[PDB]
RNA sequence: UGACCUCAAAUCAGGUAGGACUACCCGCUGAACUUAAGCAUAUCAAUAAGCGGAGGAAAAGAAACCAACAGGGAUUGCCUCAGUAGCGGCGAGUGAAGCGGCAAAAGCUCAAAUUUGAAAUCUGGCGUCUUUGGCGUCCGAGUUGUAAUUUGAAGAAGGUAUCU
RNA sequence: GUGUAAAGUUCCUUCGACGAGUCGAGUUGUUUGGGAAUGCAGCUCUAAGUGGGUGGUAAAUUCCAUCUAAAGCUAAAUAUUG
């Protein structure tokens, strides 16, 4: 059962696995039908775009801080800054997210600029609008017309300025301060109460 | 700004320009209102005290703060809730001394 | 109004007044049939909270359900297996007594849709529940824009499928890490995690 | 069983390699003749015709 | 292809290459990793030492995103400079104007100090650096700027 | 109420606000929520409570 | 002489449920063969058999969520995370989730509020009409609360510049 | 079209009701990757109002973060030996 110099394997096939085998023979068929559904959805509402305008948000965690991606909807504050009510915004191709907020100014400003760019290209028809004007428009792809763009990494030339303390020493001191903050604060509190209680 | 600007230590992280956030109304959930304060005071008059709450009051009157807390934790379940219940039963006693 | 007072007073279940009322009503409910029709909610505020309206087509049943665990119904306690499966006593039903109440009431009034239910009273042998049901064939329900939804056939015997509040509670249908196994259905999640997905161009 | 392997992956660059090799081989008269095409009366390969 | 397998060559020979004495059987020795401490000890001890037992402390709910910190050495640091402008930078770099290398924006958490740098000032932006990596960067007249 | 509404509909034909033609009603208040709210706002002068609720 | 409450009867007026099918779906109940080279925890497997309930999909679903970031943002599925953290006579075995890329995207409704200068609400009978219904009228339901108004993202009550 | 109606938009003030034998706790059984206890269920106890839940090592003290349960509806992407 165990023989030779081989890696030890974990092949989880001790249940009735063959009753739950999903083979994707329909990958191409689903691709084609998905494309047809997409054409039907587009042709139903043309020239109104099929995609709602989405915000741009930083990805969470220390691993994806650097990246920025499309969010779910614009915050109520962001829509407030451009003078659009969320109920109204949902009817002109703008997505709303009541859950997200803006702790910082950078994402808020990016999304306000994005909303103002979309708002400048918007043309809202009405009863007085005739089919000649409506036919003068093409159904654009909002996901491509207002793409999510990564901020460029800093590159190019800058003056070299060397601090006296090295970066490695700074990191070590930060680690040490964090590691001993609690015990140092407890020690200082005890010292202060001792030398200001008996010094009463 | 608000973060240290470096990846280690106390208050680590990237500095950003802070923007003041309008508080959500859902965060007001624990707040009390005039309506609920009023209704709860009358219901206390109509309903009265529970059997374990009368037992708690006797222990507090007999100077058993340590005894009352052990009972209140045994009844309510957690130490945090027992502390609030004993404080509430002392205020009931404090309102019966006039 | 008075519903706030009713709400605050039912939370004082160990007060003298509420204890007296519970004694009297427990005796009276025990003196009736196991399942009987209630002419009105005994807790109008609690019924309101759970979607009941004083309209034609809203019905209340009171039901009495035996307390305790689920004894294994094997003859003479012999399980015929491995010692890990030899338990007969101290075994528990996976549904609540509230769900059993709802299902028996829905079985009795098979022409109605079980809207919801609530606890009313208790003794050592029984728990007592009141079940709010809705008549889907009554025009006061069919023309009600807030209650048309339960006329659609996907809500047939929703209490038998665990779609009431008690049923969704017993199914583990909640958000978060504490409900990883049962968030979207336990058996669906298990089937998804035990399926061998093979593509045309194998990776 | 249906979960037998049916489709086979080929590296994209190698597939392009082979496509280029086949296009190049289409201009070799000996290869086109061994391939079985009745091309003996075509004066030169590649055979390029006008856009009409 | 089945036509290339030795099953096609064993046709006509009684035992199909399994032996007349051994007699290919269902599961002699057990299934899987059975008997790893009893009759397959000689195999696991020889080829997989350390297999049995516990070492170290558990970590309930380990999120690997916390430990994301890809390394880049110093001999690979100038590959992050734009290829079309590397040669100009290698010539005209000075203390007054040196290329900035944003290592985090390229997907790296720590700068390590293997290899040799061009004797050319650079500004390296990193989350973490090693002691020797920063000593080598400063020696060519550069600097390490901590970011987060 | 039907007769009062008929009179008010006659009055709105004349161009009046229909509030001048009908006097301010002085009646008995009922309804448990309504009466509880009236008591809480110090508006009830007298409350009669049934003994067999 | 009449209300009310509770409880009955009628071949009362009008309705509704049951049963079938099995591939998928929502639950309950529930093994053992088998693997561990024996075997009892474990494994098979939260599977088979058994029971209840649906639909064209079902279920889930607009956070009492994930996170610990410079923060994401209903649900579902795929790829990945990952045969990983972990669980395990720590043996045989087993084993998710967050992030990330994508498919598809859609949001909302009650209870808790005095209409109180007017139960403004609704089933039914009768009549009539242009009949998936409208109008008129009369009983009934309903104040132990049917409408309008609000749902936390808010919102209400006053004042408010006027605009769309 | 009965639009002196209905709805939204700016600012100020006073307020801002928000689900109980439920949450939560103990114990028992089952289950889970959930490990001083992941969910579910039985029994016993049984709340509060900036309270309550969660923050994957039990406990007390001090903070912080994040949602807002115990009521309800909802297409699509997903499944499909009928
Ligand atoms: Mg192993
Ligand atoms: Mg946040
Ligand atoms: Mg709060
Ligand atoms: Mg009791
Ligand atoms: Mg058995
Ligand atoms: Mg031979
Ligand atoms: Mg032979
Ligand atoms: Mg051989
Ligand atoms: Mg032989
Ligand atoms: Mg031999
Ligand atoms: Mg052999
Ligand atoms: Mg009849
Ligand atoms: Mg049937
Ligand atoms: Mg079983
Ligand atoms: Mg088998
Ligand atoms: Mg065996
Ligand atoms: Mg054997
Ligand atoms: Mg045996
Ligand atoms: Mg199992
Ligand atoms: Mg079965
Ligand atoms: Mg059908
Ligand atoms: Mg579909
Ligand atoms: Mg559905
Ligand atoms: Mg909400
Ligand atoms: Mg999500
Ligand atoms: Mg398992
Ligand atoms: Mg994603
Ligand atoms: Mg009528
Ligand atoms: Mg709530
Ligand atoms: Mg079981
Ligand atoms: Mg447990
Ligand atoms: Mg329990
Ligand atoms: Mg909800
Ligand atoms: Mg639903
Ligand atoms: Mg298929
Ligand atoms: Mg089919």
């Amino acid at each position: 059962a165990i023989s030779k110099n081989l890696p030890l394997l974990n092949n989880h096939f001790r249940k009735h696995w063959q009753e739950r085998v999903r083979v994707h023979f329909d990958q191409a068929g689903k691709k084609a039908s998905r494309r047809q559904s997409r054409l039907r959805k587009a042709a139903k509402i043309a020239p109104r775009p099929i995609d709602a305008l989405r915000p741009v948000v930083r990805a969470p965690t220390v691993k994806y801080n650097r990246k920025v991606r499309a969010g779910r909807g614009f915050t109520l504050a962001e829509l407030k800054a451009v003078g659009i009510a969320p109920k109204y915004a949902r009817t002109i191709g703008i997505s709303v997210d009541h859950r997200r907020q803006n702790k910082s100014q950078e994402t808020f400003d990016a999304n306000v600029a994005r909303l103002q760019e979309y708002k400048s290209k918007l043309v809202i028809f009405d009863k007085k609008t005739k089919a000649s004007e409506v036919a003068s428009f093409e159904q654009v792809d909002v996901s491509a017309t207002f793409p999510v763009e990564q901020p460029a990494p800093e590159s190019g030339l800058r003056a070299v300025e060397v601090p006296e303390q090295t970066a490695y020493r700074t990191l070590r001191l930060a680690r040490n301060e964090k590691k001993y903050k609690g015990i140092r604060e407890k020690r200082a509190k005890e010292k202060a109460e001792a030398e200001a209680e008996k010094a009463k | 700004m608000a973060k240290s600007g470096i990846a280690a230590g106390v208050n680590k992280g990237r500095k950003t320009t802070a923007k003041e956030v309008a508080p959500k109304i859902s965060y007001r959930k624990g707040a009390s209102s005039q309506r609920t304060v009023f209704v709860r005071s009358i219901v206390k008059e109509v309903a009265g005290l529970a059997p374990y709450e009368r037992r708690l009051i006797e222990l507090i009157r007999n100077a058993g703060e340590k005894r009352a807390k052990k009972l209140a934790k045994k009844r309510l379940g957690t130490h945090k809730r027992a502390l609030r219940k004993v404080e509430e039963m002392t205020q009931v006693i404090a309102e019966s001394r006039r | 109004g008075a519903y706030k007072y009713l709400e605050e007073l039912q939370r004082k279940k160990q007060s003298d007044v509420m204890r007296f009322l519970y004694r009297v009503r427990c005796w009276e409910y025990r003196q009736k049939n196991v399942i009987h029709r209630a002419s009105r909610p005994s807790r109008p505020d609690k019924a309101r909270r759970l979607g009941y309206k004083a309209k034609q087509g809203f019905v209340i049943y009171r039901i009495r359900v035996r307390r305790g665990g689920r004894k294994r119904p094997v003859p003479k306690g012999a399980t015929y297996g491995k010692p890990t499966n030899q338990g007969v006593n101290q075994l528990k039903y996976q549904k609540s007594l509230r769900s059993t109440a709802e299902e028996r009431v829905g079985r009795r009034a098979s022409n109605l849709r079980v809207l919801n239910s609530y606890w009313v009273n208790q003794d050592s042998t029984y728990k007592y529940f009141e079940v709010i049901l809705v008549d889907p064939s009554h025009k006061a329900i069919r023309r009600d824009a807030r209650y048309n939804w339960i006329v659609n056939p996907v809500h047939k015997h929703r209490e038998a499928r665990g779609l009431t509040s008690a049923g969704k509670k017993s199914r583990g249908i909640n958000k978060g890490h504490l409900f990883n196994k049962t968030k979207a259905g336990r058996r669906h999640t298990w089937k998804k995690h035990n399926t061998l997905s093979l593509w045309r161009y194998r990776s | 069983k249906t979960w037998r392997r049916w489709n086979v992956k080929v590296n994209h660059n190698e597939k392009r390699y082979a496509t280029a090799s086949a296009i190049a081989a289409s201009a070799v008269t000996s290869l086109v003749l061994a391939r079985g095409h009745r091309v003996e009366q075509v004066k030169e390969l590649p055979l390029v015709v006008s856009n009409e | 292809p089945t036509r290339l397998t030795k099953t096609r060559k064993h046709r006509g020979n009684v035992s199909a290459g399994k032996g007349r004495i051994g007699k290919h059987r269902k599961h002699p020795g057990g299934r899987g990793k059975a008997g790893g401490q009893h009759h397959h000890r000689t195999n696991l001890d020889k080829y997989h030492p350390g297999y049995f037992g516990k070492v170290g402390m558990r970590y309930f709910h380990k999120q690997q995103n916390h430990f994301w910190r890809p390394e880049i050495n110093l001999d690979k640091l100038w590959t992050l400079v734009d290829s079309e402008k590397k040669d100009e930078y290698l010539s005209k770099s000075s203390a007054s104007a040196a290329p900035v290398i944003d290592t985090l924006a390229h997907g790296y958490g720590k700068v390590l100090g293997k290899g040799r740098l061009p004797e050319v000032p650079v500004i390296v932006k990193a989350r973490f650096v090693s002691k020797l990596a920063e000593e080598k960067i400063r020696a060519v007249g550069g600097v390490v700027e901590l970011v987060a | 109420k039907k007769e009062r509404l008929t009179k008010e509909a006659a009055a709105i034909a004349e161009g009046k606000t229909a509030k001048d033609v009908s006097p301010k009603p002085v009646v008995v208040k009922y309804g448990l929520n309504h009466v509880v709210s009236l008591i809480e706002n110090k508006k009830a002068k007298l409350v009669l409570i049934a003994n067999d609720v």
